[PDB]
């Protein structure tokens, strides 16, 4: 469209450096403002610019080229909290429409320190007629391929932070309806490391 | 090699005869370039200059909608106004705001203004910090603390010192011919005699660019502002000026008298003997 | 700042549904987005100021005025199942200040089906975590699974001993689909509750994940053998096991 | 509130010479309010090709405005401006002079 | 190029 971002989830570990960048076509653009947006959640605005050049705020630090048409947003000690998709806009005027992105979606990934894959089998549900398999622990470069038997569900990994212990942790739950589904065969599809710990 | 861009706007109501008049013209250095009239049939951000149509769409779709916008504004200042002032709606007052911004011989921001007038004296001035207004009165105060209120400074601030300066180069350059050009005066002399006791001399400029222009009368040292006549720099109508001085000089001394030319297309002030 | 409701709308093609959108800026810039997947953000009318209201991007199937500058009702006369997304309200001063930021709504998510027979509320039900996690790592991990409800509307918490928690919580970020190839399909959320050992050993502990689903009202007519999907809370539990 | 006098110049964009095409102007200055009617005249009557620019102002506020024609002076033909203002108890007629 | 950002008086 008329502002372009990068198309694409942006994976940083926590700590690191996130940067984003952004280019609008209307050389009469004289405001340009970064969105921040959680899943589920609407729109914040997180940072405004009106004159070019650098505009520094708490963790997060904007830059603007008019002559380059191009703006940036630099995410200074990324926090997990820091996941979330960034809309870039732009405008002309007060009466102007403002110009979004497509906005470029930002996972900030967790640091594990003793990385200690396993798929345990929780179970006991009288109302439900379902076995599920929980697959936690790993490490940050495990993605959790999808299923394939149809009759499978596999759920994305998620940070889960025990704010006390000082502890966070990955993870992704599988279940079926099925006599046939074991946990050893759940998330065969997905690249885990050799060191499952799988109880039975 | 000075600059600078200015726009002007006039607002005048229109008791009893609908929507008011609005004039918006847009100037580099004498020359302008872009106007809107309501008045006119396009409605709609016009160029008058040749090295201005070359912009897109997209400079003349926003142009007019910017420019509509401060239509808008000023359609609603003047009845603001009216009431601040409780006046009549039986006569007609007037409206002008004029920003712009000056760039020094690097091009580099100079100086920034937003003047607003009304009925012909100030109403309300950013202030050369572009940080602070200066009201005219009690009423001007209002507009004050509400512009306070609604940081309008602050995006002035931003456009003056960026956003006016970054298009007013793109202009200059788009212009160059045009626009940083420098036309030297064609200067000479007149002689009147209208009485046996005396005559008058007239020091003429012609055909020169900027308007920036100087004219001197001087008995080799002394200083004779206070019998010279000068008319206001006036426009020839192909993008030169023209002015002339005059003194009423008693036949005889008028050997003696000489004129001076300041104009920056000019290497030294000439000197113009009779 | 700028205030929007209903949160979550279920609605059979043809009915009337009216968003409304409330701002106390003293703006005069107003205007509607609809979010979705594959286009982002979309406009699909807006306003200026009181009494002038003009179409965006996708005005299409919409309808808008704006008698005051506060209010900024966006009214959809014959729901379309395409009319399925996130809407989001938002605000600029407009010529009114000097401030450029536009701001957004907390957003309404509205869902439109052909037949009504297709809101199911959500099965929750809680897993014990197992032995095995228990003994290698000290640590509980109870996960929780809302399943087939229709309208992925859905808000889902977790309480222990009769307050909700944030701490060793994370449930998924978006429902999933049980039928992928639907346009009718139920969904799943999925959930995890960790704690340690210790304190899932405590006999005294009740666990509770509660699930709060959208839908009908007590006054939609419902003939079907089953239960009228109205927006009820359905949950599940476990107690601390002594093992 | 603000009443300038207009300050009303007629002259030529160049040199006259007669039967030598040239552009007549009428250039009104430092007047308030906006209103004004400005006419030029060829031996007492209305010139209708007439050009104006766009009305405009100085630092002090006062208006300025244009007024142009094309025309071929002659040693006989008298060209004047009529400029109209509330500051003016009537009309004020000023002639072309080529001397000056 | 034309300032933004008018506001009322």
């Amino acid at each position: 469209k008329e502002v372009e971002q990068n198309s694409g989830p942006l994976s940083v570990p926590e700590g690191a450096i996130a940067s984003l960048n952004c280019t609008y076509s209307d050389r009469g653009s004289q405001s340009f403002f970064w969105y921040r947006q959680y899943s589920g959640k609407s729109p914040e605005l997180i940072m405004s610019i009106y004159s070019n050049g650098d505009k520094e705020d708490g963790r997060f630090t904007a830059q603007l080229n008019k002559a380059s048409q191009y703006v940036s947003l630099l995410i200074r000690d990324s926090q997990p909290s820091d996941s979330a998709t960034y809309l870039c806009a732009v405008t002309t005027d007060s009466w102007g429409k403002l110009q979004f992105g497509a906005g470029t979606q930002v996972v900030v990934t967790p640091d594990i320190q003793n990385p200690d894959p396993a798929v345990y089998q929780l179970r006991d549900s009288k109302s439900s007629d379902k076995s599920v398999c929980l697959f936690t622990d790993f490490d940050s470069q495990t993605n959790v391929s999808q299923s394939k038997d149809k009759d499978v569900y596999i759920t994305d990994k998620t940070v889960l932070d025990m704010r006390s212990m000082d502890f966070k942790s990955n993870s992704a739950v599988a279940w079926s309806n099925k006599s046939d589904f074991a946990c050893a065969n759940a998330f065969n599809n997905s690249i885990i490391p050799e060191d499952t710990f799988f109880p039975s | 090699g000075s600059h600078s861009m200015r726009y002007f706007f006039t607002s005048v109501s229109r008791p009893g005869r609908g929507e008011p008049r609005f004039i918006a013209v847009g100037y580099v250095d004498d020359t302008q370039f872009v106007r809107f009239d309501s008045d006119a049939a396009s409605q709609r951000m016009e160029p008058r200059a040749p090295w201005i149509e070359q912009e897109g769409p997209e400079y003349w779709d926003g142009e007019t909608r910017k420019v509509k916008a401060h239509s808008q504004t000023h359609r609603v200042d003047l009845g603001t106004l009216r009431g601040y002032y409780n006046q009549s709606e039986a006569g007609s007052h007037t409206v002008q705001r004029m920003y712009g911004c000056d760039v020094g011989s690097d091009w580099r921001f100079l100086r920034g203004y937003h003047q607003y007038a009304y009925d012909g004296k100030d109403y309300i001035a950013l202030k050369e910090d572009l940080r602070s207004w200066t009201a005219a009165d009690m009423a001007a105060q209002t507009t004050k603390h509400k512009w306070e209120a609604a940081h309008v400074a602050e995006q002035l601030r931003a456009y003056l010192e960026g956003t006016c300066v970054e298009w007013l180069r793109r202009y200059l350059e788009n212009g160059k011919e045009t626009l940083q050009r420098t036309d030297a005066p064609k200067t000479h002399m007149t002689h009147h005699a209208v009485s046996d006791h005396e005559a008058t001399l007239r020091c003429w400029a012609l055909s020169f660019y900027p308007a920036e222009i100087t004219l001197t009368w001087q008995r080799d040292g002394e200083d004779q502002t206070q019998d010279t006549e000068l008319v206001e720099t006036r426009p020839a109508g192909d993008g030169t000026f023209q002015k002339w001085a005059a003194v009423v000089v008693p036949s005889g001394q008028e050997q003696r008298y000489t004129c001076h030319v300041q104009h920056e297309g000019l290497p030294k002030p000439l000197t113009l003997r009779w | 700042g700028v205030t929007q409701t209903p949160k979550f709308q279920v609605l059979k093609t043809g009915q009337s549904m009216t968003l409304q959108c409330a701002q106390d800026m003293n703006h005069e810039y107003m205007s509607w987005y609809r979010q979705d997947p594959g286009m982002g953000l979309r406009l699909i009318h807006y306003s200026v100021g009181a009494g002038i209201t003009d179409q965006g991007e996708v005005p299409n199937g919409y309808n808008v005025s704006r008698s005051t500058t506060e209010d900024f009702p966006l009214r959809l006369l014959s729901a379309a199942p395409s009319q399925t997304s996130v809407y989001f309200c938002a605000s600029r001063p407009g010529l009114a200040g000097g401030r450029p930021e536009q701001y957004f709504g907390p957003g309404t998510r509205l869902t439109v089906t052909e037949d009504l027979k297709n809101v199911f509320p959500p099965e929750v039900a809680v897993f014990e975590p197992s032995a095995e996690e228990i003994s290698h790592t000290q640590k509980a991990t109870l996960v929780c699974l809302a399943t087939g409800f229709y309208p992925d509307h859905v808000e889902l918490s977790w309480w222990v001993n009769g307050k909700e928690v944030h701490s060793g919580v994370s449930t998924d970020p978006q429902p999933l689909k049980e039928q992928p190839a639907l346009n009718d399909s139920r969904y799943a959320l999925s959930s995890r509750l960790r704690v340690s050992a210790t304190f899932w050993q405590n006999p005294r502990n009740h666990f509770r994940c509660q699930v709060q689903f959208y839908g009908l009202s007590e006054n939609d007519e419902w003939t079907q053998d089953r239960a009228k999907p109205v927006t009820q809370i359905v949950s599940a539990e476990a107690w601390g096991r002594a093992d | 509130m603000i009443q300038r006098t207009p300050k009303i110049q007629v002259y030529s964009r160049h040199p006259a010479e007669n039967g030598k095409s040239n552009f007549l102007n009428c250039y009104v200055s430092g007047f308030h309010p906006s209103d004004i009617e400005v006419d030029l005249l060829k031996n007492g009557e209305r010139i209708e090709k007439v050009e104006h620019s766009d009305l405009s102002f100085s630092k002090d506020w006062s208006f300025y405005l244009l007024y142009y024609t094309e025309f071929t002076p002659t040693e006989k033909d008298e060209y004047a401006c009529r400029v109209n203002h509330v500051t003016l108890s009537q009309p004020k007629i000023v002639k072309w002079d080529r001397d000056m | 190029l034309l300032f933004g950002y008018a506001v009322y008086v």
